[PDB]
């Protein structure tokens, strides 16, 4: 699931 | 000051953090540049989760475990495996190893998910997350359900005995079996986050905790949780434990800070309590909490 855990606000 | 009376000089400080604007924006900022720092500075090497051999363990490739504090794991079951893993030890009110966040287990780790809670004795897990969220996959599974049988996770033996249904939160108990060894595991289930801002919303998170500890009440073994990255949820209920356990025990500190609670494990495990919506029900929550023991 390698979509970075950090990609909200 | 005695402790009821710190409490009221928290409370009464709330009618104000309450108000003023961007409290919590302007205050969480201070938390995403406190990582900055301690970050272009190098603060604390990963180069145990930046091997090659774990990349592929690595659920998210920004959410990576501190080696000064992550969990090794010797319980060996294989030339097959590594000490490696995603999750932090994280301090409790009395001693260190008292938390464990960890990821959600990919497949590849599902092993390595029970050697840990194997290697550990650990006696419960807390699963802060769903299999599916955003129509994508967050958490493998790990656990196994009523007339399933017995899953086997390489030399793993897991079976569910029983499952009690609560409001928004499940208690699945389990028997793990290893060379001949039956332990009993109280794993948790949540699926419904509290409202951050609606406030009759919040009990459930509570409740939850006050079921765990109501398992657990000592800190004999490290409590398992985990999120889908083992962070944003997952310092949550860590935070809204640790804090209850000052509480719990006439303990809260005259000078006690949500903020600097939270800044702590942050320095722990990384990125604990993600967003400012979740800072602000650590908050509400501790809130709620204190409004209770008065």
């Amino acid at each position: 699931d390698g979509e970075e855990y950090d990609d909200p606000f | 000051m005695d402790q009821r009376e710190i409490l009221q000089k928290f409370l009464d400080e709330a009618q104000s953090k309450k108000i003023t604007k961007e409290e919590f924006a302007n205050e969480f900022l201070k938390l995403k540049r406190q990582s900055t720092k301690y970050k272009a500075d190098k603060t604390y090497p990963t180069t145990v989760a930046e091997k090659p051999k774990n990349i592929k363990k690595n659920r998210y490739k920004d959410i990576l475990p501190y080696d000064y504090s992550r969990v090794e794991l010797s319980l060996i079951t294989s030339d097959e495996d590594s000490s490696y893993i995603n999750a932090n030890f994280i301090k409790g009110v009395y001693g260190p190893k008292a938390y464990i966040a960890t990821q959600g287990p990919l497949s590849t780790t599902l092993l390595d998910f029970w050697r840990m809670i194997w290697e550990y004795s650990v006696l419960i897990i807390v699963m802060a997350c769903m299999e599916y969220e955003m129509g994508k996959k967050k958490c493998e599974r790990y656990w196994a359900e009523p007339g399933e049988m017995q899953l086997e996770f390489g030399p793993f033996s897991v079976s569910c005995e029983a499952e009690k249904r609560k409001s928004d939160y499940i208690i699945r108990t389990l028997k793990v079996k290893f060379n001949s060894e039956t332990r009993t595991i109280y794993q948790f289930h949540y699926k419904n986050w509290p409202d951050h801002d609606v406030p009759s919303s919040i009990d459930p998170i509570l409740e939850l905790i006050w079921d765990v500890r109501c398992y657990q009440e000592d800190d004999s073994v490290p409590i398992c949780i985990h999120s889908s990255a083992g962070c944003g949820r997952t310092g949550v209920i860590c935070a809204i434990d640790y804090t209850w356990m000052l509480l719990k025990d006439g303990i809260i500190p005259e000078n006690f800070s949500v903020f600097s609670l939270i800044r702590e494990m942050r320095t722990q495990r990384p990125s604990l309590v993600q967003t400012q919506e979740q800072y602000e029900l650590v908050y509400n929550a501790v809130l709620e909490l204190f409004k209770r023991q008065m």
